[PDB]
RNA sequence: GCAAGGCUAAAACUCAAAGGAAUUGACGGGGGCCCGCACAAGCGGCGGAGCAUGUGGAUUAAUUCGAUGCAACGCGAAGAACCUUACCUGGGUUUGACAUGCACAGGACGCGUCUAGAGAUAGGCGUUCCCUUGUGGCCUGUGUGCAGGUGGUGCAUGGCUGUCGUCAGCUCGUGUCGUGAGAUGUUGGGUUAAGUCCCGCAACGAGCGCAACCCUUGUCUCAUGUUGCCAGCACGUAAUGGUGGGGACUCGUGAGAGACUGCCGGGGUCAACUCGGAGGAAGGUGGGGAUGACGUCAAGUCAUCAUGCCCCUUAUGUCCAGGGCUUCACACAUGCUACAAUGGCCGGUACAAAGGGCUGCGAUGCCGCGAGGUUAAGCGAAUCCUUAAAAGCCGGUCUCAGUUCGGAUCGGGGUCUGCAACUCGACCCCGUGAAGUCGGAGUCGCUAGUAAUCGCAGAUCAGCAACGCUGCGGUGAAUACGUUCC
């Protein structure tokens, strides 16, 4: 805005899974208001998620999130009859924010039947380092990490 | 409207499901109110001239 | 155009209602022959300038307040006109029919009078900012006025191009709900067509 | 709609409100019952005797 | 003068101007500052499919007229089978469907039959009240003025409306400055959502706007107790607050209390005000509505009405029957249902709000697979009906397929409304099972109870092309670094 920063609004703890990581996923599920149904994906999945470990999952789930937080992001800057991508340093809850993004994004479109068994595969391929959401931390480490030369106009 | 097809409404039409209401200050085939008898233009004036009780502007 | 009437805006706040009933089955048949007396009582009895029209009606008793500024005028002579247009209000509703014509204390702080007394100099061939400066200086000479807007809208003396203009003196708050604010609407029926003359009175807040 | 042509996005929103009051259930004393009567009410109020 | 060219220097002809300084505005790919779903950051779309609805063009006997960048296009139309209806073909009519005024002659009218598609024409009949005793009403005849016109001009107009823009502006009185248009006030320093306010000053005041006053929602107090509520009494049958009854709780609706930078701390000329607290249902405009200054667009409307001119009067008036407004090589626009597994289908079960009801709402029972039929209780309704909310939850099955996805189109059989459902109504049953596997260049809405999704109701209305429009509640997000760019 013109007027400077929004309030955020807080996360209420899991009932199910005593943390905020939990329920800041299930809102990246939820679509059309089906919060009930976005709970019982999510909740689905992480009991997969030890029946194929025998871990906890929510540690499952925080080794995932930390091989896909993007460290260097590629924003765009035009200056005069020619653009670039400057790289730019992710602050951590926006790379919360956009690794939740692609563990949901890349799992509506993985090859399984459910979106139980989808998101519950990604989240093991996540947490070793060999998924698609993996692979687009690396790809946007690699562009960011390709323009090294525009790191000084940072506006 | 046309003078002839006002008093053709107000008379009795052969085959009674043929008749229709017009409004009763201006003689209009459209828009009109069975609660008033009256279009939606004679409403607008009527309501903000306080010619007819119980009716006025609301806001919620 | 663009304003709002000013009596419907302050309508149950400020001004008050005209016709005084209650209807739950026979309401349109109340309204079809409410506006059959408007029409009969303005087109008939405009020498008498009609403040405005009132009917409360109580189980098939009619009565019609009906103010003017010059109340002998419809009388005439002990009733020659008086209930002559009585009876043609009872060949209209078909009902007896009580009637009173009462009075104008001051028909200059009163629009729809000051409206109607310049559209009656406009088709007089007045020239019009001549009568809008009489019936401005008219209403400020009154005691419990403080503000009026006189505008009048047409081809204002036979020119071909349509304008308008308007003159006020003192203040008229039309945005203020708990403002007392008199508001009249009357059209000149001069030989170029018609003129709208809007008059506007403002007569403290509230009491 | 609030134009006499062509504008539908501009309207206006009228309301009618009616009260209602006073369910009283007095005793049909015959003394009292015409004295329930004799009083003029105003024009804008409506009665049942119910 | 080597040249390029320099110097001296006219006229015909043509125009009614060409100029100079300053003024107010508008504009700039000038400058400063500032805001807005303007961009960014996000979420869901549209543009592709099928259908619905409006429009362009075309067609037609007619496809009535109006709207045409934002600000026309699910707009006028809150309901086109007849009616509506303004259009077309054909059949009638002509002081007329309607109003009065003047002149000659006396019941209007009503029911019923026949003819005709109807309009109307006729065989009939009932018939003059009123003092048609003069005088009243009325009637057609007969004319006369006239009536009538959705015929023209919105660029003669009133009215009403959009729009820039709910942007923060637009001006005036007196004074002063300038020959003058004009200027000042309204500039400058801060600050505000705000020409909001403070401090300065040849300005001092004032008005219309802004804010406030009103409605709605958010908490509480007092009054209130039915048709609403059920804490504790008694009945509870049938568990249907059903009953006696209770004034506790909700609720209904009257009257009030409450939010003001009022209090605390820091900053600021000690000012305006700003940052952070405490207490409170709520905190700096608590949320939303109502509200459109001076004017702009020769904006829209002569088809709501009104109106000045202009035109028609054996018709451009008016009645009626059929037809059209619903056409279809195409093009655009706004929506709906989709392309499925965060889904389809089957069984079970939970929780709303705001509305409507007498030419009605139809509980219950009964018949039908079903739309519905029938019977009839109760109810002008906080009482009865509408009224089972749907998503949701739990269980089962399908198993990624053009399919148990989709539900167009077509075949058959029905119900209801209405004089009448062919052109052209909706709904139901059985059969049929198209395109479509997420959409090119492009483009839209949205900052919170919002978006997305799920139902319910109302107006107009006999029925309905209702997927529209105006409302109502259910579940309920993701983001906003920021001001460089559009
Ligand atoms: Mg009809
Ligand atoms: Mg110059
Ligand atoms: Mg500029
Ligand atoms: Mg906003
Ligand atoms: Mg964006
Ligand atoms: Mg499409
Ligand atoms: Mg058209
Ligand atoms: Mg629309
Ligand atoms: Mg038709
Ligand atoms: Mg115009
Ligand atoms: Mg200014
Ligand atoms: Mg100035
Ligand atoms: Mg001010
Ligand atoms: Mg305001
Ligand atoms: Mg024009
Ligand atoms: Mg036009
Ligand atoms: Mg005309
Ligand atoms: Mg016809
Ligand atoms: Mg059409
Ligand atoms: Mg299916
Ligand atoms: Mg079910
Ligand atoms: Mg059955
Ligand atoms: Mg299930
Ligand atoms: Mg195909
Ligand atoms: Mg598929
Ligand atoms: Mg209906
Ligand atoms: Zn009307």
């Amino acid at each position: 805005p013109r007027k400077g920063p929004a309030p955020k609004r807080p996360l209420v703890n899991d009932p199910v899974y005593g943390s905020q990581l939990v329920t800041q996923l299930v809102n990246k599920v939820l679509l059309k208001g089906k919060k009930s149904l976005a709970e019982r994906i999510v909740y689905g999945a992480l009991e997969q998620a030890r029946d194929k470990t025998g871990t906890d999952p929510v540690i499952t789930l925080k080794r995932a999130l930390d091989n896909v937080k993007p460290a260097l992001e590629v924003r765009s800057r035009r200056v005069g009859g020619a653009t670039y991508q400057v790289p730019v340093e992710v602050r951590p809850d926006r790379s919360t924010t956009l690794a939740l993004r692609w563990l949901v994004g890349y799992s509506r479109q993985r090859r399984e039947k459910t979106m139980i068994e989808r998101l519950a595969n990604e989240i093991l391929d996540a947490s070793n380092g060999l998924g698609a959401s993996v692979k687009r931390r690396e790809d946007t480490h690699k562009m960011a990490e390709a323009n090294r030369a525009f790191a000084h106009y940072r506006w | 409207a046309k003078k002839a097809l006002v008093n053709k409404a107000a008379g009795k039409p052969r085959f009674a499901v043929r008749a229709y209401t017009r409004c009763s200050k201006c003689g209009r085939p459209r828009a009109v109110y069975r609660k008033f008898g009256l279009c939606r233009i004679c409403l607008r004036e009527m309501a903000h001239a306080g010619e007819l009780p119980g009716v006025q502007k609301s806001s919620w | 155009g663009q304003k709002i009437n000013p009596h419907g805006f302050r309508l149950g706040i400020t001004t008050d209602w005209k016709s005084r009933w209650y209807a739950d089955k026979q309401y349109a048949e109340y309204v079809k022959e409410d506006v059959a007396i408007r029409r009969l009582l303005s087109s008939g009895l405009e020498r008498a300038g009609i403040a405005d029209v009132e009917i409360e009606r109580t189980r098939d008793r009619v009565r019609v307040d009906i103010h003017t500024a010059r109340p002998g005028i419809v009388i005439g002579r002990r009733g020659t006109e008086a209930d002559r247009i009585r009876a043609d209000l009872e060949k209209l509703t078909g009902k007896q029919v009580q009637l009173n014509i009462l009075e104008v204390k001051n028909p200059e702080s009163q629009a729809q009078l000051v409206a109607q007394g310049v559209a009656e100099q406009l088709s007089n061939r007045v020239a019009f900012r001549r009568a809008m400066r009489k019936a401005i200086q008219s209403a400020m000479r009154q005691p419990n006025v403080k503000g009026i807007r006189v505008q009048c809208s047409g081809r204002l003396g036979g020119a071909e191009m349509s304008r308008s203009e308007f003159y006020r003196e003192g203040r008229v708050p039309l945005h203020t709900l708990r403002a007392d604010i008199d508001y009249g609407l009357y059209e000149a029926k001069t030989t170029f067509g018609r003129i709208g003359v809007k008059v506007w009175i403002y007569k403290g807040d509230i009491v | 709609i609030r134009s006499p042509h062509k504008y539908k996005d501009s309207r206006e929103h009228f309301e009618m409100r009616t009260h209602k009051r006073l369910i009283d259930i007095i005793d049909p004393t015959p003394k009292t019952v015409d004295a329930l009567m004799r009083i003029d009410l105003p024009a804008s109020v409506d009665v049942n005797i119910q």
